[PDB]
RNA sequence: AGGACCGAACCGACUAAUGUCGAAAAAUUAGCGGAUGACUUGUGGCUGGGGGUGAAAGGCCAAUCAAACCGGGAGAUAGCU
RNA sequence: GUUUAUUAAAAACACAGCACUGUGCAAACACGAAAGUGGACGUAUACGGUGUGACGCCUGCCCGGUGCCGGGAGGUUAAU
RNA sequence: CUUUAAUGUUUGAUGUUCUAACGUUGACCCGUAAUCCGGGUUGCGGACAGUGUCUGGUGGGUAGUUUGACUGGGGCGGUC
């Protein structure tokens, strides 16, 4: 039974990563609400 | 030539297949190719604008000569070679001053054959010359819209136009669909009928034979549901509708043409 | 539009009168091409000041020169030399540039835009009549006989 | 953007009111068009995208004027 | 030569039994279909919610689909319990 | 061959073939407030839509009604 | 006033021609080692096409909604 969840680190990255998110002002906003709420982790870091 | 392979195994009783000997068996002539990578009916925005587009087998680009602007150099035809682009098959042909080059092969030609370009050109097919200086009532295929455009009636294998009458500077050449045209007559055009007139008695056969000519399967409006098409919902084939187009356009006798701008250089319509 | 015109317009030009005019006609025929200026109660002190007769001969000689230049060659007659094709079919259609280029070479220095062709683009091989225009009012009459090489 | 270069007209939302007084939503568009004018101070043609409210408003007063207004305003032409 | 034949890997899921607080939020055992093709598969891309994609079942779109998920309008409204 | 991943694998869907219809190339059509892109680096022996569904015999009568195409005698008819 | 006609006025429909608006997904040159874009020369269309405001027609393509109660369950029928 294949899971819906199969990792891949270079599609994590390239998909939810730092860069991605700065990217377009929705990511930067998605940035800008996990800071304010103070979360240690601002995206997922290889 | 037509051959009708024997049923040997379904999928080959109703193959007919259509076989040029003088064909080249080899490789294309390679300074002349490009990559043709494929779309699948998908636009810049990466959605489906047009359908049963997809697939199909890998096929390069041959960069063929419409234009035929090299004036006045004789040119001799190496070969005949099948372009998968396209429904006629092409000549490579080598001018007198080392130039390599791709032209549409009209029925008559043959390797070793002699063809010209320019005002300054016999009549002979395969010749390319101004509609004014071509003969009225002659037959002439890759004709151009406008001078120095390249050509686009008669392209097709088997395709031609008639030239019907030369009033001032425009002539009126008929089409293959019945319709006339009225068109400049600086625009170039080349004598005789594009080749592989036989190109239409192929049958494919079978449903992959369409499949890997890039053609995806189409489902009928009737089966699908009411939210996907105007036809379509109810129990037992149930149609009760006039024919559209899947975005509710009226098909099957509507007229679409909405230009106001070239009806200017129509003469009769389609009967 | 209320314009003041400078040149001779044939329809309604009298040098300067305050004749309503097309705002399409003004602003894309006179005005760029200098027939006239649009005047709304500032330049019309001025038009009758420098302008009222100042320019009168300075225009004046632009057409005496005009009509000078169109009588440089007497003759009035062009001579070309084509490789037309067997009984007609002229090798290829020509329009002003070679017959400007031959003439400017040989002949009245003129631009190409005034040579005017009223007989189509000398299709025919033979005698034709070609119209220049060097002015509005200055007409004149060359005749062209192209000989097959 | 469909704004004209010398009134600065851009377009304005709306309300469009049937018989029964439905109130949809609409956008009013002004009547821009590209146009070429020839200007003798530098002996040129500059193209504008310019409204007919606005074509009317440089034959009223000059196309110098009006070029020395877009100037100031600090948007290239 | 073949959308040819028999048959493993591989892909799929026609029948039966078991299992239904299971080993498993669809599996196991014994049979079963395709198996050089309209095949299958790895890696990477593209299509985004009244939209996508669909050999078309209202199927699929992160175990959720006749309109996904998350936050907000919002303490929606509830002549009902 | 494909289909309801997880109760329906089928007569359903697709299919080669057939017919109608639209489209002269800045094509019809589709996605886009637009630019632009696909169709197609193709152009009527081509492309889109629709129905039927290999092959053999074939496919009759009806234009009232609703669509579609053409006409203009006459009537009615908005902004202005 | 009924009956008619020379020149001048408002004129509007129609037709022909022209180029200077405008279009050019025609060719050529330059920015430029650039199928974008812009500028220039020329060709072809040309006051047409196209676009804005207003307006008539079409418009389940899309949207918001409605589609009563009594009733020997409801529906049908009947009644108000």
């Amino acid at each position: 039974m294949k899971r819906t969840f199969q990792p891949s680190v270079l599609k994590r990255n390239r998909s939810h990563g730092f860069r991605a998110r700065m990217a377009t002002k929705n990511g930067r906003q998605v940035l800008a609400r996990r800071r304010a709420k103070g979360r240690a982790r601002l995206t997922v870091s290889k | 030539a037509v051959v009708k392979c024997k049923p040997t195994s379904p999928g080959r009783r109703h193959v007919v297949k259509v076989v040029n000997p003088e064909l080249h068996k080899g490789k294309p002539f390679a300074p002349l190719l490009e990559k043709n990578s494929k779309s699948g009916g998908r636009n810049n925005n990466g959605r489906i604008t047009t359908r049963h587009i997809g697939g199909g087998h890998k096929q390069a680009y041959r960069i063929v000569d419409f234009k035929r602007n090299k004036d006045g150099i004789p040119a001799v035809v190496e070969r005949l070679e099948y372009d998968p682009n396209r429904s006629a098959n092409i000549a490579l042909v080598l001018y007198k001053d080392g130039e390599r080059r791709y032209i549409l092969a009209p029925k008559g030609l043959k390797a070793g054959d002699q063809i010209q370009s320019g005002v300054d050109a016999a009549i002979k097919p395969g010749n390319t010359l101004p509609m004014r200086n071509i003969p009225v009532g002659s037959t002439v295929h890759n004709v151009e819209m406008k001078p120095g455009k390249g050509g686009q009636l008669a392209r097709s294998a088997g395709t031609y136009v008639q030239i019907v009458a030369r009033d001032g500077a425009y002539v009126t050449l008929r089409l293959r669909s019945g319709e006339m045209r009225k068109v400049e007559a600086d625009c170039r055009a080349t004598l005789g009928e594009v080749g592989n007139a036989e190109h239409m008695l192929r049958v494919l056969g079978k449903a992959g034979a369409a499949r890997w000519r890039g053609v995806r399967p189409t489902v009928r409006g009737t089966a699908m549901n009411p939210v996907d098409h105007p036809h379509g919902g109810g129990e037992g084939r149930n149609f009760g509708k006039h024919p559209v187009t899947p975005w509710g356009v009226q098909t099957k006798g509507k007229k679409t043409r909405s230009n106001k701008r070239t009806d200017k250089f129509i003469v009769r319509r389609r009967s | 539009m209320q314009v003041i015109l400078l040149d001779k317009v044939a329809n309604l030009g009298s040098l300067g009168d305050q004749v309503n005019v097309k705002a399409g006609y003004a602003r894309n025929f006179l005005v760029p091409q200098g027939k006239a200026v649009p005047a709304t109660k500032k330049n019309i002190e001025f038009f009758e000041a420098r302008r009222a007769e100042l320019e009168a001969k300075l225009a004046e000689v632009l057409a005496a020169a005009n009509a000078r230049a169109e009588k440089i060659n007497a003759l009035e007659t062009v001579t070309i030399a084509s490789k037309a094709g067997d009984e007609g079919k002229l090798f290829g259609s020509i329009g002003t540039r070679d017959i400007a280029d031959a003439v400017t070479a040989a002949g009245v220095e003129v631009a190409k835009s005034e040579v005017r062709l009223p007989n189509g683009v000398l299709r025919t091989t033979g005698e034709h009549e070609v119209s220049f225009q060097v002015h509005s009012e200055v007409f004149a009459k060359v005749i062209v006989n192209v000989v097959a090489e | 953007s469909r704004v004209c270069q010398v009134t600065g007209k851009r377009p304005v939302t709306g309300n469009n009111r049937s018989h029964a007084l439905n109130a949809t939503k609409r956008r009013f568009l002004p009547n821009l068009h590209s146009h070429r004018f020839w200007v003798e101070s530098e002996k040129r043609f500059v193209t504008l995208r310019v409204s007919a409210k606005g074509m009317r408003v440089i034959d009223k007063k000059g196309i110098d004027t009006v070029l020395a207004e877009l100037r100031a305003r600090g948007e290239k032409y």
